[PDB]
This record gives C-alpha cells, structure tokens and sequence, in this order.
C-alpha cells in the first residue's frame, strides 16, 4: 500500500498510482463500510468540481495567490519533504477551496457556451 | 507567476478517532467472529518519519476495554440463569472424626424439574463465598443475580490480530527505549496488527511480550505519586501454580431442564492451593529495576517495597485465572526488600499462599455474578511474568508498592507500540503551468 | 381515631431476599389502583 512518504518531495507524485488500488478494498463493525466509502465520495463530490474529473496529475487555470507563503516554489518543490510543507499550508486550505469554484467553475464554465 | 494544482498525495497524517475490528482466525468466548487471518508479510519500512506517539491518550485502548466486556457477557448469555439456590443456606466444617482445623460441609435445599418437589442435597463450598447470618446466607444476595457458565467453554486466551477498516492505517515504530511517549524515527506501516492475547489479571502481567534490552520503566509524570508505574520486564520468570485437590464433581438438574455442577467430595488429601517462584532467579530481577530508578530518583535514594494496603483482595492480592478456575494468591513473600542508598544495594522455591474463590466480580460491575464450576482432576498452569505494576506512595528513601484494577493499564502495556492515522488523500501545490 | 371519610391500609405478604422467608408488611394505596374482590 503505503510507502516513500517519509524522505521524497515531488517524486512521490511519481507513485501515485499503488495509492488509490488499494484503497477502499454486526453493527459496530457496519460503521465501517460507511463512513469508508462515504470517504472516496465527498471529495470526488468536489474533485468533479475541481475540474479534473478523474485521476490526472493535473493543472488548474487559478491563481496560486503569493500571500499564501511564498517561499522560493521552484526550490521547496524537489528538497523540502511533504508533512513539513503541508503544515505551512495547512492554514490556507478553505479559501482555495473558495476559488475552486469561482475561478474556473463560475467564469470558464460559461464561456463554452457562448458557442 | 504560480499557479496551484492538485494531486492525490500521500502525507494524511491526523489523528484517528475510529472505530476497529478483529482478526483472530470451536464456538470458545471469542467465537472467532472477525475474519480469517492473512499471513500480512507487509511491515513496510519508511525512511526517516519524525512521528511522536501518545500511549496514554488513544482510543485503541478506550475500544479494546469496550469488546471484551461486551464479547465476554456474549458468552454468559445462553447459560443457565440459576437463582433458585439463593435460600436459607445452613453449614458446618468439615468433619475429619477429630483433628485440628476452607470448607464448608452445607445442609442445603433445592427445587427439582417438577415444580412441587424439593430436594435436600449437600454440596461443599469455600470461605470467601459464604457469609454468617448456623444459617450461612451466599455472599452476593445483598444485591446480584447468581449466573453459571456453560461448561464447555473455556478461559484460555486466545490471541486476538486485529486489522484496521478499508482507508485507514495501522502505524508501528520498531524504534526502542520510550519513556512511555516518544519521537520514533523508525516507522513501518501495517493493515493488520499482531495477535495479543487475552489475558487478565493485577500486580502481574503473564503470557506477554519481552523487553528488547532491560526494564523500560513507563508512567506519565513520575513527580506525581498517583500514576500507576508501568515496569518492563526483560527476562520471563516461570510460575508454577496448582491446586493439589483430587475432587469430585457431581452433577444434578435444578429444574426444567438446567443442570448444575457442585463439588461433591475431595478423595482425601487436604491442601493449600500454591505457587512456586524460583528464588534466585527473582533477586536477579530486582537488581535491575533499582539500576533505573537510581536514574529517575536520585543517587542517594533508599527503594523500598511493602505489600498492598487493604481494600479488597481483588485489589489487595494477585488475581489470577488458571485453566478454569480463578485463583486469589498472597504475594507477600514478593515484596520483602528494601534497596538502600544506590550504592553496593539458589536451589530454592519461595512458595506464595493461594486462595480458591467461585462468585466473581468481573471488572467490578456490580450486578454481574458469574459463577465458577468445579473441575475435577489436578491443576497445573505454567506462565511467564512479563509485566509489573508498581505505585510510588504520598529523606530521598521511598516504598513502592503493587498497585492495580484498571485492567485498561494491562491493555495498553502491550498496544504502547501502534497508532491509527486517518486519510484525506489531497493535495494543492503549486508550479507554473496555467493552462 | 374517628371522624368522617381516598387511601387504604393495607395488609400485605411478599417474599424476601431468600426463596423461602416471607415478609409481612403494610402500605398505602389510592383508590383507582386497586379493586375489590376484605
Ligand atoms: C500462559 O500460557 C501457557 C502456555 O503458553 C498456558 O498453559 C496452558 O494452559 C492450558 C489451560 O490451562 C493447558 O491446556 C490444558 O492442558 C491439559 C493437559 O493436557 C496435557 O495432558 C493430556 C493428557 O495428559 C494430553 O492429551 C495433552 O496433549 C497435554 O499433554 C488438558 O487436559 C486440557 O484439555 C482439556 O481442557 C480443555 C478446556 O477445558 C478442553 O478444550 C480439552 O478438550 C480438554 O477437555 C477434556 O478434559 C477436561 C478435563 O477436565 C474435561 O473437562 C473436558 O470435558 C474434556 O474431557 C487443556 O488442553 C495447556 O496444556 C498449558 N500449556 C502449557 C505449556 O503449560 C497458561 O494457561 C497461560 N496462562 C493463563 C492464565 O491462561
Ligand atoms: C469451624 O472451623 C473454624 C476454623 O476452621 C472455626 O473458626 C475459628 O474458631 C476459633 C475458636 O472459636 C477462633 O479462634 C480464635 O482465634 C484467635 C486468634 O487465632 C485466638 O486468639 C482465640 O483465642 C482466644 O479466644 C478463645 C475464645 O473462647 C479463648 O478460649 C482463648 O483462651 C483466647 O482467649 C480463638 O482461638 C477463630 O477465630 C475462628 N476462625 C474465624 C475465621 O473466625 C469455627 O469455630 C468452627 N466452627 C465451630 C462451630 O466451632
Ligand atoms: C371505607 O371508607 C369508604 C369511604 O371513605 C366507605 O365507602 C362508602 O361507604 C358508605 C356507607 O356504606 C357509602 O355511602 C352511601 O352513599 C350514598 C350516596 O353517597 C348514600 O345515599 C348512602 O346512604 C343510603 O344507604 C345506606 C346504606 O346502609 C343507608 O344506611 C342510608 O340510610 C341511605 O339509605 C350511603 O351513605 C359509600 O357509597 C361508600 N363509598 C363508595 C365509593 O362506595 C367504606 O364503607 C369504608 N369501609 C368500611 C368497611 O366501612
Ligand atoms: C516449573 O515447572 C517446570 C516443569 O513443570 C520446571 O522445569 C523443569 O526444570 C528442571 C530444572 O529447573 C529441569 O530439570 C533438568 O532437566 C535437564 C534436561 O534433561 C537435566 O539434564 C537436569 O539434570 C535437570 O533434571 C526439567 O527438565 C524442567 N522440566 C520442564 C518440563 O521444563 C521448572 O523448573 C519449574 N519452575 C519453578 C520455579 O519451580
Ligand atoms: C451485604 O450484607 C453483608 C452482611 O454481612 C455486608 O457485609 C459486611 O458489611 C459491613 C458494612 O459494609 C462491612 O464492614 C463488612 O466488611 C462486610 N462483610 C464482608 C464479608 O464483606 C455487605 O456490606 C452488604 N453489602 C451491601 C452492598 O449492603
Ligand atoms: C506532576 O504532578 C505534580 C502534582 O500532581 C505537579 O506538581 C506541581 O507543580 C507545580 C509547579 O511545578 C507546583 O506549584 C505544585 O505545588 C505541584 N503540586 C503539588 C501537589 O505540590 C507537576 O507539575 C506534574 N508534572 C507535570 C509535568 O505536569
Ligand atoms: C457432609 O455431611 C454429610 C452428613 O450426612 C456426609 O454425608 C454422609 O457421608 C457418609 C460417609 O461419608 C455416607 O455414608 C452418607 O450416606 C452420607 N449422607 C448422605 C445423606 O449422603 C458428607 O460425607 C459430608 N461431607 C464430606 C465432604 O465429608
Ligand atoms: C498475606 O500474608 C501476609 C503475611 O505477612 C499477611 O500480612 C500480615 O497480616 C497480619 C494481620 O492481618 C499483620 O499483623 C501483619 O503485620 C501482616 N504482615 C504483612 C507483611 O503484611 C496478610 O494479611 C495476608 N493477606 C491475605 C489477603 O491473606
Ligand atoms: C516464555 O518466554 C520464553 C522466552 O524466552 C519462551 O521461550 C521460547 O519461546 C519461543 C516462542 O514462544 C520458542 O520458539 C522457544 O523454543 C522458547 N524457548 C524455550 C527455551 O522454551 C516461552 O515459550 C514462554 N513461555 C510460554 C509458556 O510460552
Ligand atoms: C470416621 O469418619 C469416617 C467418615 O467421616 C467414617 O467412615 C468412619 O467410620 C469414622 N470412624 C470413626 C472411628 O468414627
Ligand atoms: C430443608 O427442608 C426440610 C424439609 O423440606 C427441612 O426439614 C430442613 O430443615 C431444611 N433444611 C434447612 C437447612 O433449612
Ligand atoms: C520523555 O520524552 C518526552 C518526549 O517524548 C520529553 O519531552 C520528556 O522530557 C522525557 N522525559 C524524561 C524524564 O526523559
Ligand atoms: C482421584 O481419586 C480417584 C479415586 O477416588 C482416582 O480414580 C483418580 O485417579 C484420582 N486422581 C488422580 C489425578 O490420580
Ligand atoms: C540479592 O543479591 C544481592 C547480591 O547479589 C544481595 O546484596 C541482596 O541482599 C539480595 N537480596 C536480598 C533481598 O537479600
Ligand atoms: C389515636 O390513634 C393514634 C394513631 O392511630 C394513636 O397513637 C393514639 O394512641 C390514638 N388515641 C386514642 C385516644 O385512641
Ligand atoms: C400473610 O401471611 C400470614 C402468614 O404467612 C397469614 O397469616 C396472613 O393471613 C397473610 N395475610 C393476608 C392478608 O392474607
């Protein structure tokens, strides 16, 4: 299942296909099975929002907003490890979650239908 | 000129309040209810994760208290009830033609299969489970309902693996030395822990898992005196214990089709149920428990040991399950020793005085009465000691004493190893692609 | 003692602790809970 999270940044995301395979596969037990397949829900509920349908490794056409601890993006991309990196964005996670569905879900989504 | 994008990432390392279920493997108490056991080959090892754990507060614990007790009463339930019995019970000692001096020779009466019918039988009982009132009252007709278990069961642990729900995972350092808590470096992951045994008992631990290299002493506050300490032990000790009664148990039916199990007579021989503890072997303990609390103490302190203070024997004494039967021994011999001042502190079998009790009080829920059927032959059961419970009491000299009763602190000394993450598989980093 | 005129006194047996002790002792109750049959 799990492996390679501890020291990589980036070349993780070379791996990210084992991670999703695996996963999601009497009444104390039955919370189970609910609660699991309740998750693998509600974010692909927000990931066909997102705009990437299903699974590509894929980019946005929303701003990264600079105020959001910039902090040399090209450098801390290959050497710096995530858990590190994730608790420096954990605060700004909500308001991206705003303009995922501004940016591109609200402008551009209107804007194939001129046609 | 960034611009943020989203990926389905590895780091989801939160806490984990959950739920959890078994992996265990005859219809014994644990009825093997959870799954059949993969051989999980999958200890995978990760490079260099700076987690910290938390023994004291997890919910691993919480739950593993909360299924036993709800599985254990599980099995207590299609046994017969058996409260005709609770009458007007009359007793003497037991007659030898003359001598000098545990049992109690009791008139008895008793219902039958027909409703009218009694039947006036005589059985044998103990000292701790009969009280005065010569009329004899049982000891929990004050307020319980008396409760037989079914014969064919049995009391032994089992071992229990348990696996973590279908997007969950279960952690585990390799990493040594905690002080109860700890940043481990080393980490694998599993899906399915290892199998712990279901063991019970106070004052010492029995069956368990081994240190790795000496006694690893483990509390929360070790300036606070109402902790309970946690001692490791490395090097397992052999007990020895019996109950040397050849006996005879008899067998009759109560009513509508409920049998009942009573000891009927001893073939002749009458003794004390006992344990032998390997003398030399136990001094060879102490040396290195006094080794660390020097460290944790001072240079000049005086260790001291006693016994328990009172209260119950439950809480006084060592309880103890062997084969069936539940055993209540005195463990005075254990504790006679004070170490002094941290500086210069065979072939021999001290032998502890054992008690034999039927009415327990599983985990002190007052109410619950199970009863304990007599078993005929002898008894023999061999088992390591592994864990210890010591209480520092409110000059650098200090007593310890073997605390206990929380068997949640039994529990978590052997699951101090593992921690539950729960996964939210998302993350937004950003690059330069725009388009 | 006397007087004029919604309780009763009521004499009552029942068991005990034990199967066979008996227990011989006295209550009160309302009118609309019990009934004749004193
Ligand atoms: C800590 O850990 C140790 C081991 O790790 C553990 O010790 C083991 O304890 C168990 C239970 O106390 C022991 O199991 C019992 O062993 C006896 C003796 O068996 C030996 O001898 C016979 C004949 O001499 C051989 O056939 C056998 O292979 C052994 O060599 C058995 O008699 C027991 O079996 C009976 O009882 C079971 C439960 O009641 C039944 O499931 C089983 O079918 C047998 O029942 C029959 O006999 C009963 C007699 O009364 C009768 O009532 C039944 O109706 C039926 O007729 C049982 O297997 C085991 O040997 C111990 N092992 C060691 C190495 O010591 C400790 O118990 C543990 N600590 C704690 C607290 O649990
Ligand atoms: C059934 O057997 C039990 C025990 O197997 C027995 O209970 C014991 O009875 C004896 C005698 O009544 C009690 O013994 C006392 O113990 C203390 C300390 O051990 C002694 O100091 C006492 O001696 C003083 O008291 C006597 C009373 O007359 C004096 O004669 C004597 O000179 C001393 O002043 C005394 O020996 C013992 O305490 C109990 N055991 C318990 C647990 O209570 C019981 O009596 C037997 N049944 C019957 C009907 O006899
Ligand atoms: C215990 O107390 C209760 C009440 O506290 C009592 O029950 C009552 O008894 C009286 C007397 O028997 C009943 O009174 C009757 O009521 C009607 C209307 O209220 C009257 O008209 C009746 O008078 C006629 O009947 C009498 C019968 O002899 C004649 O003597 C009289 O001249 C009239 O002809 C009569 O007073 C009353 O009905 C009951 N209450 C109920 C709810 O039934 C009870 O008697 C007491 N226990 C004992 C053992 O005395
Ligand atoms: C608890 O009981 C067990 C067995 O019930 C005891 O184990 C026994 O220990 C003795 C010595 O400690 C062993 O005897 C030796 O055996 C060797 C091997 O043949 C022999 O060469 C020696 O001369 C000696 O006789 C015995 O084999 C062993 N038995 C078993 C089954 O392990 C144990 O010592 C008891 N512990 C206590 C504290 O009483
Ligand atoms: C049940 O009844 C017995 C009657 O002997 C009580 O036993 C004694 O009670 C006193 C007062 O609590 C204690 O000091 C004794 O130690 C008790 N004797 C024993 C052998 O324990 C008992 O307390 C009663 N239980 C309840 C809940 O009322
Ligand atoms: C361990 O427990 C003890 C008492 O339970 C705590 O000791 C207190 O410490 C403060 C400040 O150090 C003192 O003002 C108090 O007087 C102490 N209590 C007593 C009863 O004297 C101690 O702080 C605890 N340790 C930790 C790490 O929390
Ligand atoms: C308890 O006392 C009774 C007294 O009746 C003993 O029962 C008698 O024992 C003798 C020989 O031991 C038999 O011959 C009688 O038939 C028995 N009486 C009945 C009614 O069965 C009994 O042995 C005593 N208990 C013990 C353990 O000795
Ligand atoms: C366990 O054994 C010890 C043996 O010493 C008993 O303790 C003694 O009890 C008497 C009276 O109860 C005291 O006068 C002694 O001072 C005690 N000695 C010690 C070392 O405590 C103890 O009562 C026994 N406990 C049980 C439950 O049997
Ligand atoms: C008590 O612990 C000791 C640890 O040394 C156990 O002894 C070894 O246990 C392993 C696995 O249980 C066996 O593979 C070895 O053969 C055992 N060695 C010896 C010399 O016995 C011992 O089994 C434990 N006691 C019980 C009852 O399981
Ligand atoms: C002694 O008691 C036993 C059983 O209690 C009995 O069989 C025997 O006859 C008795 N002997 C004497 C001399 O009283
Ligand atoms: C048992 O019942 C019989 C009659 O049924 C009675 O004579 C005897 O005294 C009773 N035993 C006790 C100990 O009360
Ligand atoms: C125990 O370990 C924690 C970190 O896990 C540390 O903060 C604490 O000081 C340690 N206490 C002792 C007595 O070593
Ligand atoms: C107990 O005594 C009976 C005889 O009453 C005998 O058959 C049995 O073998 C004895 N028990 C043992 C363990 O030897
Ligand atoms: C245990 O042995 C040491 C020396 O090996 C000795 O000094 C000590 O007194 C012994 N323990 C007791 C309680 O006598
Ligand atoms: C009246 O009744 C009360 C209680 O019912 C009793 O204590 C008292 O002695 C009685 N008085 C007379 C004079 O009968
Ligand atoms: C209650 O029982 C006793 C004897 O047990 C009896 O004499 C009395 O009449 C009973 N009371 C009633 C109201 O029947």
């Amino acid at each position: 299942f799990l492996g390679a999270a501890g020291s990589t940044m980036g070349a993780a995301s070379m791996t990210l296909t084992v991670q999703a395979r695996n996963l999601l596969s009497g009444i104390k037990q039955l919370q189970a099975r609910v609660l699991a397949v309740e998750h693998y829900l509600r974010d692909q509920q927000l990931l066909g929002i997102w705009g990437c349908s299903g699974k590509l490794i894929c980019c946005t056409n929303v701003p990264w907003n600079s105020s959001w601890s910039n902090r040399n993006l090209s450098e801390i991309w290959d050497n710096m490890t995530w858990l590190q990196w994730d608790k420096e964005i954990s605060n700004y996670t909500q308001i991206i979650y705003g303009l995922l569905e501004e940016s591109q879900n609200q402008q551009e989504k209107n804007e194939q239908d001129l046609l | 000129n960034l611009w943020v994008t989203v990926y389905y990432g590895v780091p989801v390392w939160k806490d984990a309040e959950t739920t959890l279920f078994c992996a265990s493997d005859h219809n014994v108490w644990a009825t093997h209810a959870c799954v059949p056991t993969d051989p999980n080959p999958q200890e995978i090892h990760l490079e260099n994760v700076t987690e910290e754990f938390n023994m004291w507060k997890n919910n691993m614990v919480e739950q593993m208290h909360e299924d036993i007790i709800s599985l254990w009463d599980q099995s207590l339930k299609p046994c017969v009830k058996l409260t005709p019995l609770c009458v007007t019970l009359q007793c003497t000692n037991v007659t030898n033609n003359i001598t000098d001096d545990e049992l109690k020779n009791c008139s008895f009466n008793m219902t039958t299969e027909l409703r009218d019918k009694k039947q006036k039988v005589y059985s044998l009982f103990y000292r701790l489970d009969v009280v005065q009132i010569k009329e004899y009252r049982l000891i929990n007709c004050n307020t319980s309902a008396i409760t037989q278990a079914c014969p064919k069961v049995s009391f032994e642990p089992i071992p229990i693996h348990y696996c973590a729900p279908a997007g969950f995972a279960i952690l585990k350092c390799k990493d040594k030395k905690f002080n109860g808590t700890g940043p481990c470096p080393s980490v694998s992951t599993v899906q399915c822990t290892h199998g712990i045994k279901p063991v019970v008992s106070t004052q010492l631990l029995l069956n368990g898992s081994l240190a790795e290299e000496e006694v690893i002493i483990r509390s929360e506050n070790i300036t606070n005196n109402a902790k309970n300490i946690l001692v490791q032990l490395n090097t397992p000790v052999q007990i020895n214990c019996t109950r040397p009664n050849n006996n005879t148990v008899k067998s009759i039916r109560i009513g509508p089709g409920q049998a009942f199990y009573y000891t009927g007579d001893i073939i002749g021989d009458i003794r004390q149920a006992h344990c032998n503890v390997s003398k030399a072997t136990w001094n060879e303990t102490l040396g290195k428990v006094v080794k660390q609390l020097r460290k944790h103490f001072g240079n000049n302190t005086i260790i001291r040991f006693a016994q328990s203070s009172g209260g119950d024997l439950e809480v006084t004494t060592h309880s103890f399950n062997c084969g069936g039967e539940f055993f209540y021994c005195n463990t005075s011999g254990l504790f006679n020793s004070t170490w002094i001042s941290n500086t210069s502190v065979s072939n021999d079998s001290i032998t502890l005085p054992c008690r034999i009790k039927q009415i327990i009080n599983m985990w002190q829920r007052i109410g619950q009465a199970m009863y304990a059927p007599p078993i005929q032959g002898v008894i023999r059961c061999v088992s390591n000691i592994t864990g210890l419970i010591l209480t520092r009491d409110g000059s650098t000299t200090e007593t310890f004493r073997p605390g206990g009763g929380d068997m949640r602190d039994n529990w978590r000394s052997e699951l101090y190893k593992y921690k539950v993450v729960k996964i939210e598989p998302l993350g937004v980093a950003p690059t330069r692609c725009k388009r």
